[PDB]
């Protein structure tokens, strides 16, 4: 459960993240696939090269869900439903994989933003992207 | 974790450049801070109210240095990690009750301090060496629970 | 994320035990102590010999906290929010330790409504356990 | 896990009582059902769109009682529980990836379905030797992701 503090610590980041998402989730999506391999048996159709411009295109899919998901703090269930349909209906994601996909976000968000990456920052963070990871895993169509 | 010589490389590399008083005090207060349940293992060491007092907490930052040296020591036994961390999984274990998946997010907590320390040097590939550490330190520190 | 379904088998389920939450509360804590040992280590203060009475009271009160979830599925972190104050702020529980008594808890109930503890319930009752437990580890006000 | 002599009177009296044909299908079919990401892991058995469906498939059953007749084998070898098992870790981890926390609720599920069974005589004595066991074949089964 998000706590007032934890949404204007999430907020107050994602503005500071902003117009940089994009390239955010590319990297975030590169670090989890060269991490943990396994997480490429869900993309076999896709270019997995480092450079990757499907790998780009999709961090920016990717990091376009996360604003929108910034924006609806209050109502995820609601705003997400067409997310979860289609990752716990269609694709069927083991969750653990979330969790690498979580970690990877906030190693990128660190990497790129340690001034704005205070612990507080942390911690909202963590319980955002794992909240949201919730809402994607659970059939509740 | 048997790690292949490029990955060691990586690894050993980057350790050689880390602030190991500033960084095992930082990596254990995130702990307290992002996973608050574990301050009840901490509780003698003070106010553990606000993320600012945590992060400034004396006695944190010094067993932060502790936590760290151990794992310094990891390093020079990295094909016998499993031994080198026998006498931590006891303690760990039967004395403290710590459940063995804490260990895994300190290890993540660990891994998003380096990065926030060496930004763009923490690349991908060096980021794939230290998990593998991390979760070998994990896996050393559960032997006796199991 | 709860679907009206869960809601439904929830509901379902919980008026089956009917009078008998108490006594099921109390046995799950029981498993719980004694499969998982370290659990004690949070009643260093009870009496945890079996049969005691301070853990058949306690599995009043917890089986009363259920009952109360039960009835405010649509806002449990609001109707939880004491219960959250105490396991937290106060007594900072591993979640670990949550999954540990959900897990005695749907044994505890399979073992005695056989008939009702069906699959689908099954999946139900899990669920609501786990909203549960993110309540209650949460830190929200 | 590791059993002590009374834990394996426990455990090996009530396996003889346990039906093999329908254990083994009815912990798969509730790991499906109440897991339902597991489903993708099996895909090519049926439309497993419902509760009713997957707990109806006979490539489902079929499969549970491979499963569940594994454990038996188990059983018979719980002191070298990693040992039998060294194959089927191989065949779970390079071939399906699956990852092992999976492994985790297979065997909570089981133990709920003998709950099921047994009623009144699961009590909290014998499910405690259980959780050894499920615990011991949940890790087994996963240290080739080493
Ligand atoms: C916070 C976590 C995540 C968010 C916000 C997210 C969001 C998205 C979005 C916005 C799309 C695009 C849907 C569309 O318009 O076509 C998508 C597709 C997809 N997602 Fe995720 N996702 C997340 C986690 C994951 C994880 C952990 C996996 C598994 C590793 C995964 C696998 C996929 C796949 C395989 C597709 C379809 C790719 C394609 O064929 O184009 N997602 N996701
Ligand atoms: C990477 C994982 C970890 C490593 C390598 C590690 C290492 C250590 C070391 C070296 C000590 C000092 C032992 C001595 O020389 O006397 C220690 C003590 C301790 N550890 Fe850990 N630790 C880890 C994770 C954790 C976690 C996650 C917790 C709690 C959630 C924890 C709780 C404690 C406690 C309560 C003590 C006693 C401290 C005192 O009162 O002085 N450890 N650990
Ligand atoms: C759904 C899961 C749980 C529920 C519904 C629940 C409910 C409750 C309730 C209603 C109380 C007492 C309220 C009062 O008298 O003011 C309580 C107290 C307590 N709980 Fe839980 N609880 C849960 C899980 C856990 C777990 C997993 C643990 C740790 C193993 C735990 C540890 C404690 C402790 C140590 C107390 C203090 C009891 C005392 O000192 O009198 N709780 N819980
Ligand atoms: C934890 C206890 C488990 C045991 C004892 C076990 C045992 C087995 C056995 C005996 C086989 C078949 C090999 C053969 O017939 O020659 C198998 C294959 C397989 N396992 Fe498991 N397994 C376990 C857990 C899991 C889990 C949790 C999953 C995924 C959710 C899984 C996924 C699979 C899949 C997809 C196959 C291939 C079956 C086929 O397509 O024929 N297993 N395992």
């Amino acid at each position: 459960v998000l706590s007032p503090a934890d949404k204007t610590n999430i907020k107050a980041s994602w503005e500071k993240i902003g117009s940089h998402g994009g390239e955010y989730g590319a990297e975030a999506l590169e670090r989890t696939f060269l991490c943990f391999p396994t997480t490429k048996t869900y993309f076999p159709h896709f270019d997995l090269s480092h450079g990757s411009a499907q790998v780009k295109a999709h961090g920016k899919k990717v990091a376009d869900a996360l604003t929108n998901a910034v924006g609806h703090l209050d109502d995820l269930p609601g705003a997400l439903s067409a997310l979860s349909d289609l990752h716990a209906y269609k694709l069927r994601v083991d969750p653990v994989n979330f969790k690498l996909l979580s970690h990877c976000l906030l190693v990128t968000l660190a990497s790129h933003h340690p001034a704005e990456f205070t612990p507080a920052v942390h911690a909202s963070l963590d319980k955002f992207l794992s909240s949201v990871s919730t809402v994607l895993t659970s059939k509740y169509r | 974790v048997h790690l292949t010589a490029e990955e060691k490389a990586h690894v050993s590399g980057l350790w050689g450049k880390v602030n190991t008083e500033e960084v095992g005090g930082e990596a254990l207060g995130r702990l307290l801070v992002v996973y608050p349940w574990t301050q009840r293992f901490f509780e003698t060491f003070g106010d553990l109210s606000s993320a600012n007092a945590i992060m400034n907490n004396p006695k944190v930052k010094a067993h932060g240095k502790k936590v760290l040296s151990s794992f310094s020591d990891g390093l020079k036994n990295l094909d016998n990690l499993k031994g080198t961390f026998a006498a931590l999984s006891e303690l760990h274990c039967d004395k403290l009750h710590v459940d063995p998946e804490n260990f895994k997010l300190l290890g993540n907590v660990l891994v998003c301090v380096l990065a926030h320390h060496f930004g763009k040097e923490f690349t991908p590939q060096v980021q794939a060496a230290y998990q593998k550490i991390v979760a070998g330190v994990a896996n050393a520190l559960a032997h006796k629970y199991h």
